[PDB]
């Protein structure tokens, strides 16, 4: 609470940002209708921080040193910018980098129990130069997913996964057969938001069931593949228990486990937990409930851009960004944008210019699903592929659905990156072959004439 | 060695009560010497012994549709050849001789597997249900 | 309604799908299957290819043929039955005797 | 069924596959491997294209023959057998004796 | 056994892999090389596109042949030697005398 030295906009951005003096959030931040704009950045500043309800003493009175500023504030293009000491983001004991659950309790959440904010979209924000380097971070994302697939550390591009096919009431052995399929196919999968140890297929006979399926499916493709279970749960030692038997479940392939947190419903302490004892390990966040904030249908929370920008932050090894290609507009809060923003470290945000040295890449995870040729487009415009899909029938309308497409869309990547696009695996690749055959709703004009260089009759 | 004797060292060790004395004495005696006793919380006020003879195991029918006895609640398959399968069953493609042998046989078919998918559960049950041959997975 | 395929088209309806007496025995389920077998409804005039005389193909009306059903072979409905359009190159065989 | 292809394509069935001898002796488990070999059951009349006569297949029935069996070849069932139809440009060669 | 490529292809072997002998003296390591170079070994009896006679192929049994060892030539196995096959169009060139 309280708006007086919560207004501080004589702080230079030079030296907030270069200087790395604070952590800096912009805000497409609307008041509700009378509340005076200036009072309720500055006030949306304090539940961003200190909090400094009603009062604040220590045994004397005042509390002045944790608070978090508006530095730039403009009612009428409903902008909030806010600057937050380094100090509010504690340090993990794990490896000395910041808290996310402050990072997010001072965004996104307890600070928007702020009623008189109608919302605070975050557009962008910046972290310290430096201190970056001691951001949560994502000590394993896609660069460390390449590594145990085998690919490059740079540029090892897309870490295809589904959406199993078809999504809830599929039992654990089923489900883990449509992984094993899958994975007969490409690389990655979750579990889905309510497959917890929800009644319909439990977490730990699931994960055990698709970790087999995994190894089984990696037998018979001769490559590695991942899952990422889904730890949320209302007690995140119950989470830590998820993660534990995941990775123990896995076993010799603990490193290929990813940790799927609904994050969202779960948190960012569900996020922080699941990022604390599994540093080597991929932390998936996924977006249960997020209609509430991300969406259209809701100015509040993040937008998509900070969304996934703050996966980074979270050490989300990677995050459900929506949608690949993102529509209207492009910078704010485009998924093509963000995946600039999370994959290269140089980047430009909406308001605010990034480094992204020593804290590391972030993981765009992609819902909905190009077609394994449209995304060789998207890779064209992102100039690179270093995202994981999560999708259905939207990529794996294959004519082996959810199998032989999602090998086909690794490969798509793989022959743009060699600067040939998609054309030239799909003559070496079966998969692409097929995937042309599956996808002519854009394979036929996004990568011209493929029916006569590939396949044979009927391609 | 004799069940007089043994019905005392149980009543000894039980604190006096000749009730576990016999019942411990009977049920080392049916059970055979290689045979093995475990004790449970009942619900009446009575001791009880249940005793269980041949192999049993805690799996049951994979669809209700299996049930042939539904007066019983339960199946029963008299003279049935025995399958064992150390996999799923995902595809009929992978029963159709064994089943055209079974059917060729008309004896019924038990089968015990790691798992029967829907597909292959969907068409057991159909067969099964129309009575081209009886088979319980 | 007849239907005049405007050369080189041929008209025909599939035989039966998921024949139910799978190894004459097993009434199997549901595979998604679909049969490659079809009649010939409708043949039309010729090739009009190489500036030669149109030659006619070389299937007639009630032939019985093996096709390729790919994507490329369009359907249509037709007296509320459903019929298959495809080329003469789309069919593989005819089933003779 | 006997089976007339209609012009250019050809039908064979696969020889024996996995032959349980590698170097004669050593009995070979499963390593997906497919022989590349079959034997000629029908061709066809011959070859349509450019206009000019339709000329006869080299291949003739009983002919055993090396082929490449990538995509364009389709597969069918008939008798209960598997048949195989390409072709005759996906024949690679013709095994004597 | 004997066998006769059907037409445009010829039959090849290739000539040694991984001279020991780098600058004809350092004994080369495996490095991914394969020789462009292998020996005729059967060819087929011409080309039989644009209606004109049967043209027989140019090179004959017996010549060596750099080759284009890429995405085009085929293998097989015959009295268990490896041996190519591809189109005359994958023989780039005779190293003659």
């Amino acid at each position: 609470d309280q708006s007086s030295r919560y207004v501080n906009l004589a702080l230079k951005e030079e030296d907030l940002i270069a200087g790395g003096e604070h952590v800096l959030c912009a805000y497409i931040m609307k008041p509700k209708a009378g509340y005076g704009y200036v009072a309720t950045a500055a006030h949306f500043a304090a539940e961003s921080s200190t909090g400094t309800n009603v009062e604040v003493c220590t045994t004397d009175d005042f509390t002045r040193g944790v608070d978090a500023l508006v530095y730039e504030v403009d009612e009428a293009r409903e902008l909030t910018k806010i600057a937050y000491p380094v100090a509010l983001f504690d340090r993990n004991i794990t490896d000395g980098k910041a808290m996310i659950a402050s990072f997010l309790t001072l965004t996104m959440g307890n600070n928007q129990g702020m009623g008189d904010v109608e919302y605070a979209k975050m557009h962008d924000f910046y972290v310290p130069e430096a201190y970056r380097a001691l951001f949560d971070g994502p000590s394993v994302n896609i660069s460390a997913l390449w590594k145990v697939l085998g690919r490059p550390e740079v540029d090892g591009g897309l870490v295809v996964g589904t959406i199993i096919k078809p999504k809830l009431g599929l039992r654990p052995k089923p489900f883990a057969e449509a992984c094993h399929a899958f994975w007969l196919g490409g690389d990655f999968i979750k579990n889905d938001e309510p497959q917890g140890n929800q009644p319909f297929a439990p977490l730990r006979d699931t994960i055990a069931l698709v970790a087999d399926a995994m190894r089984r499916a990696q037998d018979e493709t001769g490559e590695a593949k991942l899952f990422s279970a889904n730890i949320t749960a209302d007690d995140p030692f119950e989470i830590i228990a998820r993660g534990e038997y995941v990775l123990e479940t896995f076993g010799e392939n603990a490193s290929h486990v990813a940790l799927l947190v609904d994050g969202y419903v779960a948190g960012a302490a569900a996020i922080t937990t699941a990022r604390r004892r599994f540093p080597d390990n991929f932390l998936h966040y996924h977006r249960a409930g997020h209609g509430a904030v991300t969406s259209p249908q809701s100015k509040r929370g993040y937008t998509a851009f900070v969304h996934c920008k703050m996966a980074r932050l979270q050490g989300a090894s990677g995050i459900h960004t929506g949608t690949m290609g993102f529509g209207k507009m492009e910078g704010e809060s485009s998924d093509r944008a963000i995946a600039y923003m999370l994959t290269q470290d140089e980047a430009q945000g909406p308001f605010y210019r990034q480094s992204w040295g020593g804290m590391k890449a972030c993981t765009p995870i992609i819902s909905g699903g190009m077609n394994a040729l449209r995304m060789p487009g998207f890779f064209e415009n992102l100039g690179n592929a270093n995202v994981i899909l999560t999708a259905g029938g939207g990529a794996f309308g294959h004519i082996d659905g959810p199998v032989a497409g999602a090998r086909s869309l690794r490969q798509a990547w793989q022959a743009w990156r060699d600067g040939v696009p998609v054309l030239d695996y799909a003559r070496e690749h079966k998969e692409l072959a097929r995937a042309f055959e599956s996808f002519p709703g854009d394979a036929d004009q996004i990568y011209p004439g493929w029916r006569k260089a590939l396949g044979v009759e009927d391609t | 060695s004799d069940s007089k004797a043994i019905a005392q060292v149980g009543t000894i060790s039980a604190n006096s009560d000749e009730t576990v004395g016999k019942l411990i004495a009977e049920a080392m005696d049916k059970v055979g010497k290689e045979g093995v006793i475990t004790v449970e919380d009942g619900t009446g006020l009575q001791d009880e012994l249940d005793v269980v003879e041949g192999m049993q195991f805690d799996r049951g029918y994979l669809s209700p549709y299996f049930i042939n006895k539904p007066e019983t609640g339960a199946v029963e398959l008299e003279s049935p050849f025995i399958l064992l399968a150390d996999k799923k069953i995902s595809n009929i493609r992978e029963m159709l001789p064994v089943l055209e042998a079974v059917a060729k046989a008309g004896k019924p078919l038990l089968i015990i597997a790691e798992d029967v998918e829907g597909e292959a559960l969907a068409t057991l049950v159909v067969n099964t249900m129309r009575g081209i041959v009886k088979v319980a997975a | 309604m007849n239907i005049r395929p405007l050369h080189d088209r041929v008209i025909v309806k599939r035989k039966e799908v998921e024949t139910k007496s799978a190894g004459g025995i097993v009434l199997t389920g549901s595979a998604a299957a679909k049969s490659t077998r079809g009649e010939v409804l409708a043949v039309g005039n010729g090739r009009i290819l190489e500036n030669g005389e149109v030659k006619p193909l070389d299937v007639k009306v009630g032939d019985i043929v093996i096709f390729n059903d790919g994507y490329g072979v369009k359907s249509e409905k037709i007296d509320n039955e459903e019929v298959l359009i495809m080329s003469e190159s789309d069919i593989l065989a005819i089933v003779e005797a």
